[PDB]
């Protein structure tokens, strides 16, 4: 008998681990600024910043706010390690 | 394994809906599985309004019924894809297809007295009947019916 | 409508043929006589529709099948006779 | 034991298998009925219930289908009389007759024949010196049982269903009372005489009496006597059989022509209103002019035959009966341009008819009213579909009440007759308003009961 | 009662006859229904004594049933059409309805 | 019930009685019996039956279906009946069948 | 006892205060199949019905009135 | 030894064979069912009430009940596979004191004569055959106590009782 | 006037419950020889069928009141749960209730009574039919 | 069983989405619940 909560009405997880880890560490929550760049065109529909959360090692598409370039990077590299746009760092 | 799904999707543009269903089908195919059939089921108004990912209640929803063959592991993979999808407000999974409901719980003598292939081979519409479908339609299909139905609209036709 | 009476006639012809080949000493006469029926009544599987008398040959079908058996020598492509039926 | 023999004998000589030769059939049903009563009272006589033997001696003749007459004689012993002493010999006599029939039909094995003959010989030898003994069916029981259960002639239809089937007609020159009396006194009390060959054609009642009348019909004089009718049918049985025959070919000849015509023009039905004699002329004309009709584009359209050259808005083309070969070409060129319009209207009409029937059926199943009449009044198909849709909409809101007494009907004006169980509504009627009225009625009844109980 | 095999094929025949009837044929006003059904089951019995592939046998007997029903329908149409064309006699049912409806109209006009 | 289940797993037609209707047909004809009576290619006697005395002689396909039974069907049907679609229960039975093949002294 | 008999449409309208015949715009030639209401058997609340709720309790009683659209009319 | 399963059968005869006293009713006749329940419970006999409103096989069971009772009357009681009848017959048997036995042992006394109409203990005074008859032509015959009668109806206490 | 109508239309004495009932009755009589497919529909697609076994509220009746085959009960319960999940059946309530009941009163009564167990339009139809007949 | 090959998948998806759109001659089918759903002019917008 464990009680669950659906994050963003899609992902059902245990309430304990959800309140402790999942909820506070969602990409649209922890880093909304980074969530802004989320490439909504080239990036599968079943993945969006309201779910993937920081710490996602798989690379995802990012649309840059400055040079409007689309680059592929991991969410953990983008948020934790401080990843950036290759064209912007070149400029 | 014969699996069936009922998807309740928010009625977005046709291009967005096609993109969602195409992604689902591509997951099915890249996961080494087959789709027995897909059927758009129209746009209806559910009795309880599902909230979008934006937490807005949606009065209308399009229904899609999928029938497919997949192993259990990759079926779970695509199942999580469908559940966590953006559009899918709900996804009802039919586990009852190979074995008819009630015999696992019903009667001990009858638990091993069924033929799984009978239900496995036929489609979901033949296991779960709609209100309109009835054995009369199957008898009509078994009949040629071409020279039988030709005289149907005469009495009303002349008047 | 003619298919029914033709099936009846073919059945009667097989009945009388079973008696005719009751002392069929010479193998040649029997094998070619039974072969004749195949084309005369067009029993080839290319006639799936009502024209086929095979579906109407309820019991004489077995007698016709049995009639063309003895093919000891001088087949003249005899086995195709059994194969068609 | 004899089940196989009797099964084969009946499969050979039953009347139902001879429809090509009505004479053979009209002998066969009679012979079968004779055998039926013979075996029936034979079994009754054996069980007891001693009775004189109807037609103590007679020959019965049956016809066969080699794809061949068999006549056998029953010659009950000269010294027969209903009693225990004769109770044994009649069984052996009927078994002799049955064995003769079976042997002549060649559907019984010689060994079974000998078995039954030895049985009868042993019974005869036992009759003299009594013995004692302290079951399997015999020929008599097997025959009666097989005849009764599976190989039985279809029972004659009854008068109540005949009047509804419209098999009986009468000339209006006869007054209502001077017409009802003959039916009353010649069908309720005189249905036994009816012969099997007579129920196959309509019967008209008039002043005269003959066989010269409408196709496949017979006539009956006012207050005819039953034996006079028997004399008439014995006098000209050829006439009635011939009229039935010519009628059935007259109908079937229309049938095939219609069938290959509809298949050749990929159309559904041929409807006729004018004389079928002229319908045949038009059928032959189109028979020799088929390909010209496809050239003109006449296809996928049920064709209606009337008296005036016209076309109905339902897509049917109503055609005149009086046509010639050369004058149709102008007619075809004239009606060619609107043919597609008629075809599209035909498809739309079929769609709306299907929708209306579906809606009426749903309303009947959920609000079972015991009767719905949408097709009586001559309205437009759109109006009828709209009325059906409104009734279906009301549906569940109207469900909580029993309408087994009321009949819903389409009317030009509303009427609500609760005593006579009628409910007539126009195609433009508010389902909300009707639910309003029925709820008003229910509330009035509830308040009436409450007030009566409080007064009491 | 009935023997189980007999009731079985009789049930399938009853359903098929119902379907060729009021369904696509739309022949609710059939007459002496017993004769067609019994002759069809007898024909089935003949075809089974011969051996006719029960599916094909049932198809054949059903087609014969359809032809019989159609010819019956059209003969009834012949009699109705010519009886209506000749005004001397019409039929019994309309006599009943007229002799009742005239009385009802008389009562109404009295009211 | 345990013995019935495992007997069904081992043997092919152990459910079907001589009357050709197992218990579920008697109460639910509309599920077990084939809805469509199809006149296609009614197959003949299996002359290869000597190869598969029991279900564990054919475990590389769903429902212990021998390959000789799949001769004419479509590649999609064969893929649906392939191992990849096999359920976990039937996969476990295949694991048992390997060792039965290795260590059984008779059929 | 069956209720009385009503025969005329104008009489029904004058007697009951609501015309039975729709007598409205003709929307003929519609689709051939119609969708049902989620709650078919429920009463037909038309637009102009004021829904007043009266809630009782041991010591108190509240009364509110709402529009057909759920808008509160009075506190 | 087996799981509990509510009993259902399309045949009235199955109910008669299974249950001692079985009453078929509907929810639209609560008062009659209450009265029959009162009588049966007073006589302390196990009784099964079956509501036909939601019972499946409703039409089969209803037609079978109608043909066995020769009347459409949904509240019906059965004992020993026989019909005792509706509330009116139950009340009649209660009146003449035959209901105890029809319930407990399943038979109605056919002795003739009423036991309810009694002034005291039950005896045979007035039962012996009268020579020559003529029980009416003794105008000075004993006529009994002066039975009293009501003047007006004394309105009923409850519309049900 | 129109002439096809007279030959199309046929006069009826009394209306039918539904037009083919006489044919169905005769067919059944011959099938019996005298002289359930609800387990297929008890599923999430059949709101009416599942509602046929529920109370006015959408919950379960007592076992005594509405007894059922255990397989039917299991299928009913699972179908109701699945339909409510999808939103094809209200999470609280039971439409189709009156539609499913069988002992219904009349429009002018308050309770069901076990004892219950030539219209002018057709007269005008007959009049016009005969008027065209001549 | 008429499977949907991956090549035919997009075509089947679009043809199946075009099932209840609008302005059509042949009758619309009843969905699995046996209830005619709403029509959409195109691009999934309900109009009627
Ligand atoms: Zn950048």
């Amino acid at each position: 008998k464990a009680s669950h909560i659906r994050i963003a009405n899609r992902k059902r997880v245990e309430m304990f681990v959800a309140k402790r880890f999942h909820l506070p560490t969602r990409l649209a929550t922890a880093a909304p600024d980074i969530a802004a760049e989320w490439h909504d065109e080239l990036n599968p529909m079943h993945m969006y910043p309201a779910i993937i959360g920081i710490g996602h090692v798989q690379p995802v598409w990012w649309k840059c706010a400055i040079c409007s370039h689309s680059y592929q990077m991991s969410v953990e590299k983008r948020v934790v390690r401080g990843g950036g746009c290759p064209q912007c760092v070149v400029n | 394994v014969f699996y069936s799904f009922v998807l309740v999707m928010k009625p977005r543009q046709r291009r967005f809906t096609s993109q969602a269903l195409r992604e689902i089908g591509v997951a099915v195919y890249s996961n080494g599985g087959l789709i027995r059939s897909i059927t758009n089921e129209g746009i209806m108004r559910p009795y309880s309004r599902f909230r979008d990912a934006d937490n807005t209640p949606l009065t209308y929803a399009r229904y899609i019924i999928l029938q497919l063959d997949m192993g259990e592991e990759e079926m779970g993979k695509v199942d999580k894809i469908i559940r966590e999808h953006q559009d899918v407000l709900m996804a009802l999974k039919l586990n009852n297809l190979e074995r008819p409901v009630g015999i696992r719980s019903g009667n001990k003598e009858l638990q091993a007295a069924y033929f799984p292939l009978d239900t496995f081979t036929r489609l979901e519409e033949e296991i779960n009947w709609s209100p309109q479908t009835s054995a009369d339609i199957y008898t009509q299909l078994e009949m040629n019916w071409k020279e039988f139905s030709r005289t149907r609209w005469s009495s009303f036709l002349r008047n | 409508y003619a298919a029914m009476e033709l099936a009846a006639e073919a059945r009667r012809e097989i009945h009388e043929l079973w008696l005719s080949a009751e002392t069929a000493l010479e193998r040649e006469k029997r094998v070619q006589q039974v072969a004749a029926l195949i084309e005369k009544y067009k029993l080839d599987p290319s006639t799936p529709r009502e024209a086929d008398v095979s579906r109407g040959l309820g019991d004489a079908f077995d007698r016709l099948l049995l009639l063309c058996l003895p093919l000891g020598k001088t087949d003249a492509k005899g086995t195709d006779n059994l194969e068609r039926l | 034991m004899y089940k196989k023999a009797l099964h084969s004998f009946f499969l050979k000589v039953h009347p139902d298998f001879f429809h090509h030769n009505r004479s053979q059939q009209t002998v066969n049903e009679s012979s079968v009925a004779r055998l039926n009563e013979l075996l029936s009272w034979a079994k009754a006589f054996k069980s007891g219930h001693l009775q004189p033997p109807p037609s103590s001696s007679f020959t019965l003749t049956f016809y066969r289908k080699p794809d061949t007459i068999i006549q056998s004689t029953f010659e009950l012993p000269s010294n027969f009389a209903p009693s225990d002493n004769h109770r044994g010999t009649v069984e052996r006599a009927v078994n002799k007759f049955l064995r003769d029939l079976l042997r002549r039909a060649a559907c019984i094995d010689s060994v079974t024949e000998s078995i039954s003959e030895a049985e009868d010989a042993t019974a005869a030898r036992a009759e003299a010196k009594p013995l004692r003994r302290r079951g399997p069916k015999s020929l008599l029981d097997e025959a009666v049982e097989s005849m009764t259960v599976q190989w039985s002639l279809t029972p004659a239809p009854t008068l109540q269903e005949l009047i509804e089937a419209d098999q009986i007609l009468f000339s209006r020159d006869l007054s209502p009372l001077q017409s009802a009396a003959a039916l009353s006194t010649l069908q309720r009390h005189l249905g036994e005489l009816n012969y099997s060959a007579w129920e196959s054609m309509p019967v008209i009642v008039s002043n005269q009496f003959s066989i010269g009348d409408l196709t496949g019909t017979i006539t009956i004089p006012w207050d005819f006597t039953p034996e006079q009718f028997h004399s008439f049918m014995a006098h000209n049985e050829k006439g009635v059989a011939r009229c039935r025959e010519v009628a059935i070919q007259y109908a079937s000849t229309i049938e095939q022509l219609i069938a290959e015509l509809c298949t050749a023009l990929e159309l559904d039905d041929i409807l006729v209103s004018c004389s079928h004699q002229d319908a045949l002329r038009l059928m032959e004309l189109l028979h020799r002019n088929r390909e010209l009709l496809i050239q003109y584009g006449l296809s996928k359209l049920t064709l209606e035959v009337g008296n005036r050259h016209a076309t109905r808005a339902n897509g049917v083309v109503i055609i005149n009966c009086s046509l010639t070969s050369e004058q149709l070409r102008p007619w075809l060129k004239a009606i060619s341009p609107k043919l597609p319009l008629q075809q599209r209207l035909y498809e739309l009409s079929k769609q709306m008819l299907e929708s209306t029937l579906w809606h009426l059926k749903e309303f009947r199943t959920m609000v079972e009213p015991g009767g719905v009449d949408a097709f009586s009044n001559d309205c437009t198909y759109a109006e009828r579909l709209q009325w059906s849709k409104e009734l279906f909409r009301i549906g569940p809101s109207l469900a909580p009440w029993d309408w087994s007494e009321m009949t819903f009907v389409l009317s030009p004006d509303v009427d609500i007759d609760w005593a006579n169980g009628l409910l007539a509504l126009p195609y433009n009627f508010d389902g909300d308003a009707l639910v309003r009225y029925v709820e008003e009625v229910q509330q009035e009844a509830k308040s009436r009961k409450r007030e009566e109980l409080l007064a009491a | 009662t009935l023997s189980p095999e007999r009731v079985a094929l009789r049930d399938e025949l009853a359903r098929k006859s119902r379907l060729v009837a009021s369904e696509g044929m739309r022949y609710y006003n059939i007459f002496w229904v017993r004769k067609p059904l019994d002759t069809m089951e007898k024909e089935y019995y003949e075809l089974k004594r011969r051996g006719v592939d029960h599916g094909e046998a049932i198809r054949k007997v059903l087609q014969g049933f359809y032809s019989g029903l159609a010819v019956k329908k059209r003969v009834a149409a012949i009699q109705a059409e010519e009886a209506k064309l000749t005004g001397r006699f019409i039929t019994m049912r309309e006599a009943t309805v007229v002799l009742g409806v005239l009385a009802k109209l008389h009562k109404e006009q009295l009211t | 019930p345990v013995q019935k289940k495992r007997q069904e797993q081992m043997l092919y037609g152990v459910n079907i009685p001589e009357t050709r209707q197992m218990k579920f047909e008697e109460q639910h004809p509309l599920l077990a019996g084939a809805l469509r009576k199809l006149e296609g290619q009614p197959k003949g006697f299996p002359f290869w039956y000597r190869k598969y005395p029991t279900r564990r002689h054919a475990y590389e396909y769903r429902f212990s279906i021998p390959v000789e039974m799949l001769d004419g069907y479509n590649d999609d049907v064969k893929k649906a009946l392939s191992k990849g679609m096999m359920s976990i229960q039937e996969k476990q039975f295949a694991q048992e069948a390997m060792y039965m093949e290795r260590y059984a002294e008779h059929d | 006892v069956p209720p009385p008999r009503v025969l005329g449409g104008d009489y029904f309208k004058t007697r009951f205060g609501y015309s039975l015949v729709k007598n409205s715009e003709m929307t003929q030639g519609p689709v051939d199949y119609s969708q049902l209401d989620m709650w078919g058997e429920m009463p037909r609340y038309t637009s102009d019905m004021v829904f007043l709720y009266l809630v009782s309790r041991r010591r108190n009683t509240y009364a509110v009135a709402y529009t057909y659209e759920g808008k509160r009319i009075l506190n | 030894a087996t799981r509990w399963l509510p009993f259902v059968s399309s045949d009235l005869k199955d109910y008669l064979n299974r249950y001692w006293a079985v009453m078929f009713t509907v929810g639209a006749r609560p008062i009659e069912t209450g009265h029959i329940r009162h009588y049966v419970s007073w006589y302390c006999t196990r009784m099964k009430v079956v509501l036909l409103d939601h019972h499946v096989y409703v039409e089969p069971l209803r037609q079978q009940l109608q043909e066995v009772s020769r009347t459409p009357e949904l509240p019906l009681l059965f004992v020993n596979k026989k019909l005792v009848g509706t509330l009116r017959d139950v009340e009649l048997l209660e009146r003449e004191k035959k209901l105890k036995d029809v319930l407990h042992f399943g038979f109605e006394w056919r002795v003739g004569g009423s036991v309810a109409a009694t002034n005291g203990q039950k005896s045979l005074m007035g039962a012996l055959p009268a020579p020559y008859g003529d029980a009416e032509f003794f105008r000075g015959r004993y006529r009994g106590p002066p039975v009293a009668r009501p003047v007006v109806s004394l309105p009923t206490l409850h519309p049900f009782a | 006037g129109r002439e096809g109508w007279l030959f199309g239309q046929q006069v009826q004495l009394h209306y039918h419950r539904f037009p083919d009932e006489q044919l169905i009755t005769n067919l059944s009589r011959w099938r019996t020889g005298e002289t359930p497919e609800v387990y297929m529909k008890l599923n999430y697609k059949n709101p009416a069928t599942i509602s046929r076994f529920l109370t006015r509220t959408g919950h379960m009746y007592p076992a005594d009141i509405l007894p059922l085959n255990p397989e039917a009960v299991v299928k009913l319960r699972v179908a109701k749960a699945q339909a409510i999940r999808i939103g094809l059946y209200p999470r609280f309530g039971n439409p189709f209730w009156f539609r499913s009941q069988k002992f219904r009163p009349k429009a002018y009564q308050e309770n069901y009574d076990p004892t219950t167990y030539y219209n002018w339009v057709q007269t005008d139809r007959i009049r016009r039919y005969f008027r065209e007949l001549e | 069983i008429n499977y949907v090959p991956h090549a035919q998948l997009r075509e089947h998806i679009d043809k199946e989405l075009d099932k209840y759109v609008a302005g059509k001659n042949e009758p619309y089918p009843l969905n699995f619940v046996g209830q005619m759903p709403f029509l959409e002019d195109g691009d999934g917008n309900i109009v009627e």
